[PDB]
RNA sequence: GACCCCAGAAAAGGUGUUGGUUGAUAUAGACAGCAGGACGGUGGCCAUGGAAGUCGGAAUCCGCUAAGGAGUGUGUAACA
């Protein structure tokens, strides 16, 4: 996350001193992770997903809707922390226990892409298997019996295309 | 030229002991020499502050022991890094315009913080070149009003430990107040006494 | 805080320069003078220092005031056209006045010695005026 | 992209050192005379060149 | 185009100065002997170090040419070029000989003048450097740095007179206030307490 | 010369034994015990007191080598009895700049496992000495901890780790990749 | 390394050790270490595209001082 951060932050800061100001015809031309203009993943993989992408799900797992994904993605990036076991979300990077909470991009954007990246990896068969189904991922002959990083490449694939 | 520099030491120590008979004891912190500066034009009206080797003070001391008694008090405390200023004005008011006159120092890289040290939220003024620094904190930032504006309060540096060379450039910038300190009073001498 | 940050300094001086000094480039910082701003800045800048002229601005928000600090080569040249007491004497008043001194003697004492690039056996036996300056 | 801290030590190890004119032998930063006998200990020392 | 000077390097032969007899004898590679402030007033330089020897050998002119720029250009960059005055105390007097190998073989082997050398005794003085009393490092540094373009072993002395003088450094102050020396350039004049009185009316007058 | 004596001391705590066999010094604390003989160097090693507990190091008429042989021993065996009461622990930082170096610690710390320096398939398996216990810190992401009772086996162990990622045909003042030492400290830190 | 002729070595080096010469500092606190300060006129003058102590030519002073060179090196385009 503080990778993608500085890239963001890069590129935010070369077009702000070469560009034109806030007030200029352009308007407002700054990247946002949460305003959905900047995205993620890997073009060799054929894999790719945005931060709308995930609180399309996240609604979905709690006009209308366009409203509730377009004020979460504020809550989905950021400095912004997330306790797993109290199950809301925080301001503040200290929870009154004492635990130290993640931040809401790695702990709900990150968290399953790191689980299902170290469960093919890894051979974890049954680990794979439950995954896939919890996230409905859908695959296909030919594609489920292979494993290893070709089923790395083809489950996010069929997951952030 | 040293034999006169001492000598010349010798009898200007000599002549102040001599003209003053209330000093203070002082012992100069990590103070830099503008410090210095600042503290001779405060008192150049009134008190006059004289610094030098702690084994030269106590050899010109024990040498005007018997024309002067009472001045083998001040024998077992100059120890450390300590001088003394010679007053005539009252007490009260001579330390309290000595611990208000405190030049705000800079931070200096790789010594200790006393000071503990915390930066708000608020737009810094830099333009969003700087930015540099701030990764290299890894502090997040966006750039707002075309220059660049901290996200949220971070700490910096705690109490009794290093600082960084980055740290340090980034006070620099940033142009807070960061640790400050003078010369503070060790003792008293008042005409052959010792207080705090 | 002023309206502006604007007590950053100048190192021009003798001709009029304007965009061929370092003018334009330092412009940003206010963002309003630019060419009126610097051009009216050295039309007082002319005098008072033909040399490097050290100097400092306040910014009016579309005109500048000039302060011009009395730098002791500057005012050293500019008083030129030997010894000259009386006019050394009579300038170590409206200077800084700081120098660390203790004495205004200390003060012409001082540019007495940095006026030297010999003007020092002055100094050396220094013995009149010496509470003069104050 | 190593941090400056880190960059401190390795070059604590790789490049804060004396070579020897005569033998071209890796030295401390402190050398007066290198330590190796095909130069006679000879005290003309460089420092070791860095890359910026 | 020069043989190493191994080959020439202990005076094996007598003295053979270009003469009558010796004819066709090129150049010195040494012209310059003094450098420096020359003009130089006695009383400005009372230092004076030297480059004693300590073989009886022969050193070449091109030899003495080196060294004296050698000891020439550390003095100009340590004491200015008003600050010192050298003066190169051998003269390349002795000619030494080639017998040019391409009548073939040993036939007829009387050589041809090759080039000069000077014959340095044990003791004697190569090259002397006066400058005021502070510059005695830069001496020393000087007369070290020009013994590398000598064959022998040299030794560096600071000699007990005053400057280029015969006189002894702690009496020449008091011998010129007497008048028993009077400066001339460079040197000095030493004055007897023989001769007309007229000239003892010259000074004191 | 021959100086007629040269003699050094040294003050042994409260909590830690020394026993001499000749010039073998058994140094009892409650890390452990250490051993070491200095045999190769003809000095007398006394022990003085009971309340304060000194060990005298004397060397008669000894030339300038073997005067150079009293402290050495003297500064031996305050190593030897600060192991033995605080221990010692090298930290060492792992450093990279592309690939990330994995270490993985084997049996009782006594194996190392170097796998991705440089990126490179090799796998370099470092063997601590005896007595040296390896371990990967939790409070710093690349970092080890060599801990034991003898500095002369700790440090030798640091510098095997250090040596081993060693780069090969390239410019290291470039290539800065590696394992080193960072600090040297001990443990309980009293 | 090891004995006239004689059967192999030079200049130049060495913080290896041994002896000697000369000089200097020191309980008014040497030296070496660790720890602070290392200022103001002043970014001194002339140089130029920029030379602010440190590319260069010259100057080489002053007050404050316990001390601080208009500068021993590193470094910046110059600064820092
Ligand atoms: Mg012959
Ligand atoms: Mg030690
Ligand atoms: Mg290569
Ligand atoms: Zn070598």
């Amino acid at each position: 996350y503080q990778t993608f951060q500085r890239i963001v932050e890069n590129v935010n800061v070369i077009i702000s001193t070469y560009g034109e100001g806030e007030s200029g015809p352009m308007g407002n031309i700054m990247i946002d992770p949460v305003l959905g203009t900047v995205g993620f993943g890997s073009g060799l993989h054929g894999w790719a997903f945005t931060l709308k992408q995930f609180a399309e799900m996240y609604v979905a797992k709690f006009a209308e809707r366009a409203k509730k994904v377009e004020d979460m993605m504020k809550k989905l990036w950021g400095d912004r922390y997330f306790d797993p076991a109290n199950g809301k979300f925080s301001k503040s990077a200290t929870s009154p226990e004492g635990k130290k909470l993640p931040r809401t991009f790695c702990q709900l954007i990150l968290d399953p892409i790191f689980k299902v990246f170290d469960a093919i990896m890894n051979f974890k068969k049954e680990e794979t298997a439950k995954l896939i189904e919890k996230l409905d991922i859908k695959l296909d002959s030919e594609d489920k019996d292979k494993e290893g990083k070709p089923l790395l490449k083809a489950v996010m694939r069929r997951w952030l295309p | 030229d040293r034999a006169t520099w001492k000598s010349n030491y010798f009898l200007k120590i000599i002549q102040l002991l001599d003209d003053y008979p209330k000093c203070f004891i002082v012992g100069a912190d990590n103070v830099g020499s503008k410090q210095m500066q600042q503290i001779r034009m405060s008192l150049r009206g009134k008190a006059v502050v004289l610094m030098g080797k702690n084994t030269m003070m106590r050899k010109a001391i024990r040498g005007h022991l018997e024309n002067n008694p009472a001045l083998e008090k001040l024998l077992p405390h100059i120890r450390g890094n300590v001088g003394f200023v010679f007053t005539k004005e009252d007490l009260t008011e001579i330390r309290d315009m000595l611990l208000a006159n405190k030049v705000p120092a800079a931070a200096r890289a790789g010594a200790i913080a006393p000071c503990e040290v915390t930066v708000p939220a608020q737009n810094t003024g830099l333009g969003p070149e700087k930015t540099s620094f701030f990764q290299a904190l890894g502090i997040t930032t966006k750039i707002s009003r075309g220059t660049i504006e901290i996200l949220s309060d971070v700490q910096l540096i705690k109490t009794g430990d290093k600082v960084g060379a980055s740290e340090a450039t980034l006070l620099n910038m940033l142009n807070i107040s960061p640790f400050s300190f003078g010369l503070v009073i060790q003792q008293v001498f008042d005409n052959g006494s010792i207080y705090n | 805080p002023n309206e502006i940050k604007v007590v950053y300094l100048r190192c021009t001086g003798g001709e009029v320069g304007a965009t061929s000094a370092l003018a334009p480039k330092i412009g940003p910082l206010g963002l309003s003078p630019k060419k009126v701003g610097d051009d009216i800045a050295k039309a007082t800048g002319d005098w008072k220092g033909l040399r490097i002229t050290v100097k400092l601005t306040i910014q009016n928000r579309q005109a500048q005031i000039e302060v011009v600090p009395s730098a002791s080569a500057l005012i050293i040249k500019a008083l030129k056209e030997i010894t000259f007491d009386e006019i050394v004497n009579i300038a170590r008043q409206m200077r800084h006045r700081s120098l660390a001194r203790e004495l205004s003697g200390t003060i012409k004492e001082i540019l007495g010695t940095a006026q030297s690039v010999h003007p020092h056996d002055i100094i050396d036996d220094i013995n009149s005026g010496a509470v003069e300056c104050p | 992209i190593i941090e400056p801290s880190l960059r401190q030590l390795a070059q604590k190890y790789n490049c804060d050192k004396m070579i020897c004119r005569k033998c071209y032998a890796r030295l401390h930063p402190r050398a007066v005379n290198c330590r190796k006998k095909k130069c006679g200990h000879t005290n003309n020392l460089r420092p070791k060149k860095k890359v910026k | 185009g020069r043989r190493p000077a191994r080959c020439y390097r202990y005076c094996k032969n007598k003295p053979y100065p270009k003469s009558r007899f010796c004819r066709g004898v090129p150049d010195a590679k040494i012209r310059i002997f003094d450098l420096g402030r020359k003009k130089a007033k006695v009383d400005e330089f009372p230092l004076g170090g030297h480059m004693v020897s300590d073989e009886y050998e022969q050193l070449s002119s091109e030899a003495l040419e080196a060294a004296r720029i050698c000891a020439n250009k550390y003095m100009v960059k340590s004491c200015g070029r008003d600050g010192f005055h050298m003066r190169v105390r051998l003269h390349p007097f002795h000619v030494i000989r080639i017998n040019k190998m391409l009548q073939t073989g040993m036939r007829g082997a009387f050589g041809k003048p090759q080039g000069t050398v000077a014959r340095v005794h044990i003791g004697q003085v190569i090259m002397s450097i006066r400058t005021k009393l502070q510059n005695e490092e830069h001496v020393i540094e000087a007369l070290r740095r020009a013994k590398f373009k000598f064959p022998g072993r040299q030794k560096i002395h600071i000699s007990k007179k005053w400057g280029f003088t015969k006189f002894n450094a702690d009496e020449f102050e008091d011998m010129v206030a007497k008048k028993c020396l009077i400066p001339d350039g460079c040197g000095v004049k030493y004055v007897p307490s023989h001769g007309p009185l007229d000239k003892w009316r010259v000074l004191h007058s | 010369m021959k100086t007629i004596l040269s003699n050094q001391t040294v003050d042994i705590p409260e909590n830690v034994d020394i026993t001499l066999k000749g010039r073998t010094v058994i140094v009892k604390g409650p890390r452990g015990t250490l051993r070491r003989d200095f045999n190769h160097i003809n000095v007398e090693l006394s022990l003085l007191g009971k309340k304060k507990k000194r060990l005298r190091v004397d060397k008669w008429w000894g030339n300038r080598k073997e005067l150079a042989t009293v402290r050495t021993i003297c500064s031996h065996v305050q190593n030897m009895i600060k192991g033995v009461t605080l221990g010692f622990r090298y930290k060492m930082r792992s450093v990279y700049a592309h690939f990330p170096i994995n270490v993985v610690i084997q049996e009782n710390g006594s194996l190392v496992e170097i796998r991705n320096f440089l990126g490179e398939k090799y796998i370099r398996r470092v063997r601590m000495r005896p007595g040296v216990a390896c371990s990967v810190s939790q409070a710093q992401k690349d970092e080890l901890i060599l801990e034991g009772n003898d500095i002369e086996l700790v440090s030798n162990s640091a510098a095997l780790i250090q040596q081993a990622t060693t780069v090969k045909n390239k410019d290291i003042r470039k290539f800065l990749d590696g394992i080193y030492v960072s600090e040297k400290g001990t443990v309980q830190q009293a």
